């Protein structure tokens, strides 16, 4: 016959349908999620938030008797804490709280169709942020973690102590397979350790990807062989299917490359059977973030990069861009941090300044190399050691291939720029400070470190950053 | 050729001084000091010899110098590397590794093209001292 | 010897690059975007398009003597007009042109990572957004298009001059395998053609997936026997690797299901992966834009819906969701009315209310079905019919489940709901005006409908849209 | 059991007067119209039997409600369903189809489920009707 | 496409003849078909042989060489300065030599020539055959020895062709089309189909090398018309010119 | 033996007058002109040595002369050959190469047979003087 309690067709709010519980005790094995919510005018904060955390874990727009059919009190996410954002009125940060059981074990896809799944297009919040996680012990010893990681990595490559040196071939589109070989060959000779395809570089009219391996892998073993070094290329396998992919980086395998690199575009799925793979095939994979910033730019709405850090993390990728403080793309020195934290660190300690909300154990899974691409160069070295540490990958595509007297010269140039700084920090000199005179000290003996200081010696990239810290 | 294999070989060859701040810089960060050397300097050959037992509560820089000085005494045409080791949890490895000797003159590296399917090729990269027997190079 | 011209090394701006020309006549093979930018204070808008452009093609920040390697005068995209967007001074429409051998061929893979790759963290740019994408009739056709479409669809169904009705099962998570059954059971014998898993209904501690397949499909035989109808149930194969996913879409292959569902969330590979496999195997192939929201909400930056239905009618899905304009999530009619048009028409025709800034030829790619889904309830009927027509599948989850007497009356309400609804419409009834009283009229033969309407009477989601027009 | 195949099979079976709308919009759509029936009412008997020859330029309604009638008169316990076509490019296909005629009893359907692997079962549909040959049903 | 094209009307009792002169295939049809597969681009860079025409050699007698014999004529050849050997277009698998020699002997003779050389150098080892699979087989096995380039002939029709032509560019192969059955159809000016035509739809299929013609050799080959077939295999855009039938 | 890599090298070495003509013959085909050199003529080695960057728009043929005649002075027991590239969309690629230096006496290779599968053979092709060092080779 018709119900009659809580039960009862109709339409109640979110906070009343039990979204919304101020006294819930956090269990070790909950998901945490931590929302920055815009409620339309007229929307109550915590009916907002019991909106958000209900929708993404079991409720509907009415009610439905079919939850006495489960554990429902269970399954319910809670939100249990909602502040206001430090300088804004609109803004709320709202702590979620989901049980275990609803999500699928090992499965990046799962975890964000219920998290960012239908939540950001409600009508009644204006605008919603995920800034931050907090993933279980528990679930995250179901993930893989690292195909290789940064131990390891410097280990196989025989590499410690300072960072590792990159470069994107340029022009970003249009070379022949022959000619991406020969800037690859000049390149590395000339110092770097890793040359890369651009992220938009697969199989083209203008160069197909067979002719690009082939004679990439050539121009490899003659640097290796130039050197006495382990040496690299970034051969990038995305494809449109996954089949075309596994070809792609199967090739790569039998060529005897070091690594390959996939693009954040291919999507979740197709990331964690690439970072399966990577692990079963002794492949060290590169993941370039391409499209990130269509949603993690703004403040008030999208995802904030160290989510997408620990998901990747988790989904077993090896690198990933994180930004350059000083460079071309986005990057606030302190929120920045937080990223190379999440990767790096086994413990993230709570900091509100970086936007770290919660303390997170990270189970003891691989830590993630860090790369820092876009618009650097040598000059700007002491700084770029500075925010971004000893465990990163920096990249110079323009800062090797735009200098004048040859590639081969403008990776000499990082190479001598880079030894002496961390040569300088182990030193116990106030590099930071004296990063000018290091620099200007090493070229005298390096002119194609001189050449390179005073090309882009006033080259400076000034500009308000978008995503900031709301504790300053 | 000069081998980059190791942490400072795009600089020059680091003098005693440069050598003994670096150590210090090994010992603020609590590190068990290995020095291990080769005449088959090939860039996978990831086991060279070691030069005794890793020093481990280092807290005088001189005492690593001495073994130092009487690796390069005993294995003058040989590289010598310093190397130094962290046992913190999630590192459990190598955090520093540099050349500290180089014989007189490195002839470099033989590359080694076997053509296999299609237009693959299988590569062996072989120093051309490695050809000679060990007590005979350098 | 080093250069000495427009290739000798050091930075010019983008615009003097070759990325700005106003004089470029638009090829029919080229691939044109149109950006919303908003340039950083002190940035010339032409300089920030110039930008866009420079980066989505073959530009760095500094001068790369390499370009002459290249045809690089045809490579390069152009921005060839910059218009101030009507009643906001910050933001630009800039249209840039890219030439068609720099994409590969049946990749939304490759054409996103030149398109979005970089240039929304690019610093000089606050904000930015992609608007529409004219993708030319010579790249169409390297594309496989919808696996089934809609026409083929309606064919398989044998159900043709009436939207299609669907459900997503209530609660979200929580329910078992043998309950999930029941729900759809009842649900389809009542009078839905369809019923669905919940996006984030995978496998999981409390139902894992081949029970709920085994039980959904003895539920679907049992209701088609009882209705003499073709009936099936979305069947959700999304997981974290493709293998895994391959399993699930096999086993539901094995089973006879008609349909299956995935989610945006798993990537564009697996998406395209699963797109083949559906033409392959006489599949539907349903799209939940699980996370679309998280870049598609705001105005000043992500990405417009429209450019995701354009990419997804090219990478073969056979559902997505489109959007309601009256239900609990975000649809401004003019904007939904575009989307709307994308996924149905054969011809695209420019008209800046839609946002539908280019004239699109679809090349005979077949339709997509657009999916009305979230917060809809029978009362709505008659504008649910006059804001998104006749080929949409509406969802009624809450609106079935719900119902005081019933699933079964659930579904009943709402089928009697729509057939009167479109009974009217043939007879050139205003509908719009006179649907309260069509409905009224329909619930005095059926008392489902009555309390469905008594019931959800007063329920409305008046907000104001965040995703709105420009010229209005 | 109702079968509910068609586009208005949950409203009451339509009047003579209703079904002369319907054929008016079809008409305003240039919709050629079809009239079809069967006893073998299964969901996936793609064939039903045409009367005829589908009507293509159609301007008056009563030429096509003369033909429902022949229709029913001829076939009184058969399914009779009117199909409208748009030879229109994108389309190519039925965009409306309707019961007009139903038998006065309809027994339903039964479900055969036979034991293959494990638990997967495969099913067969048969009206009970079509168990009797041709002739002798309804 | 030809199914359509040149099916049924070549036959129809009202015309008493009837010959495809040219097509005009669009840019968007175009863009579904793979192109060829090295294109004259890559293989010189692949052979590093650049600025001068190649120069290749039939063995002969046509038929009758055991797979030994084969193979010394092959090493002669490239040795003494060809670029290139060839089977004949009708040396596949015979009682006289069956094709695994010759591929073995050949390679020997290939390598030893490039040692000898200093050059690349390769045979086009001929893989048609019967059956797909035997084809397969055929090219597969040229594949491990580490042939540069195959051979097939056009008597193993059009779909043989454009599944050797994708399996040439998965396996970076060089693949040599031999027109053989061409001139059947092509030879007289009012029947049958222009071989313009056939180089449009080789292009299209993926072909890297077909046979078209010397103006002065011992086969057909008007100047004007011949230079419209070389137009059409290498340029990137065709212009009408009534003179060359383009 | 002589290499006949290139596109002249079953002709004489070409005297700089011959030179100067092919120089003419690059610049009214309006082509990038490269200068490369190697001591291992491996028929694979695809990538030899630049001398400098490649000149760009060339108007005097005696500028290209220059810097193939100071690259001689330099590297007088290497190969050199000189490299004209076309930027043009159809080609992007060298269109001709010729050797315009040859050490004073050319070893040739050593053919490697190594046994596989039945009768199948992997061979490795490798230039005498490449089982030498670098700095020691002609
Ligand atoms: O395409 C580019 O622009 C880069 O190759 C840098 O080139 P340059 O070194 O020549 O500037 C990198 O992919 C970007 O750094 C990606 O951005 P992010 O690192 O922020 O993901
Ligand atoms: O999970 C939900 O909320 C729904 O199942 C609707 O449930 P109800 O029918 O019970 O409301 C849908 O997936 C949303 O419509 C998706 O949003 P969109 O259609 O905008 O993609
Ligand atoms: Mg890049
Ligand atoms: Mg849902
Ligand atoms: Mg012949």
């Amino acid at each position: 016959r018709i119900k009659n309690s809580r039960y009862e067709s109709g339409v109640i709010p979110y906070a009343k349908m039990g979204y919304w519980n101020p006294d819930y005790q956090v269990k070790d094995t909950d998901v945490l999620a931590l929302f920055r919510v815009t409620p339309q005018p007229g929307v109550d904060p915590i009916e907002a938030a019991a909106a958000v955390a209900g929708e993404s874990s079991t409720a509907t727009w009415t009610v439905v008797w079919t939850d006495l059919l489960t554990a429902a009190d269970l399954y319910r996410a809670k939100a249990y804490k909602v502040d206001q954002v430090p300088n804004n009125p609109e803004q709320y940060f709202a702590y979620i709280a989901y049980e275990l059981d609803l999500f699928e074990e090992g499965s990046i896809a799962n975890l964000t169709a219920s998290i960012i799944g239908n939540v950001f297009g409600f009508k009644a919040v204006k605008a919603l942020r995920l800034e931050d996680m907090r993933l279980p012990l528990a679930y995250l010893k179901t993930f893989q973690g690292p195909a290789t990681g940064v131990i390891l990595e410097r280990e196989r490559l025989d590499k410690f102590g300072r960072p590792l040196l990159g470069c994107t071939t340029k022009p970003k589109l249009g070379l022949s397979g022959k000619n991406y070989g020969r800037v690859v060959y000049e390149a590395l000779k000339g110092g770097l350790d890793f040359v890369k395809d651009d992220e938009n570089i697969n199989s083209q009219p203008f160069m197909r990807w067979r002719e690009r391996y082939l004679f990439t892998m050539e121009a490899v073993n003659k640097a290796s062989a130039a050197t006495g070094e382990v040496k690299g290329h970034y051969l990038n396998v995305t494809a449109a299917t996954m089949e075309e992919m596994y070809a792609r980086a199967n090739f790569a395998k039998e060529l005897g490359s070091v690594i390959i690199m996939i693009d954040l575009v291919i999507g979740y799925t197709a990331i964690q059977t690439m970072a399966k793979w990577a692990r079963d095939n002794d492949m060290i994979l590169h993941l370039h973030r391409a499209g990130n910033s269509t949603y993690s730019r703004q403040k008030n709405h999208g995802m904030n990069f160290r989510v997408i850090c620990k998901w990747m993390r988790m989904a077993g990728v090896d690198h990933i861009h994180a930004g350059t403080v000083v460079g071309k793309l986005e990057g606030d020195p302190i929120i920045t941090r937080g990223f190379y934290k999440t990767l790096l660190l086994p413990k993230l300690e709570r900091n509100l300044q970086e936007g770290l909300f919660f303390d997170m154990e990270w189970a003891s899974l691989r830590k993630v190399m860090p790369v820092a691409s876009g618009g650097i160069h040598a000059g700007q070295m002491h700084q770029l050691i500075h925010y971004l540490g000893e465990d990163v990958v920096l990249q110079f595509g323009g800062g090797t291939i735009g200098h004048p007297d040859g590639i081969q010269a403008g990776a000499t140039a990082n190479r001598v720029a880079l030894e002496a700084m961390i040569l300088a920090r182990n030193e116990n000199r106030d590099y930071l400070t004296e990063g000018p005179e290091i620099l200007r000290e090493a070229a005298k003996t390096c002119g194609a470190l001189r050449t390179a200081l005073d090309l882009w010696k006033d080259i400076t990239f000034n500009y308000t950053s978008t995503d900031t810290s709301d504790f300053v | 050729v000069r081998i980059t294999q190791g942490t400072f070989s795009f600089l020059p060859d680091l003098t005693d001084e440069q050598i003994k701040k670096q150590i210090d810089y090994m010992i603020s960060k609590k590190l068990a000091i290995g020095i291990e050397y080769t005449n088959d300097i090939h860039p996978r050959n990831a086991y060279w010899e070691i030069w005794g037992l890793p020093l481990f509560d280092v807290t005088d820089p001189a005492a690593v110098l001495f073994e130092i000085n009487a690796c390069r005494k005993a294995r003058s045409n040989f590289y010598i590397k310093v190397v130094g080791f962290s046992s913190v949890r999630g590192i459990e490895s190598t955090i520093i590794s540099f050349i500290v000797n180089r014989p007189k003159h490195e002839p470099g590296f033989n590359l080694m093209r076997q053509e296999d399917k299609s237009r693959s090729i299988k590569y062996t990269i072989h120093s051309y001292e490695s050809y000679k027997p060990e007590d005979e190079r350098y």
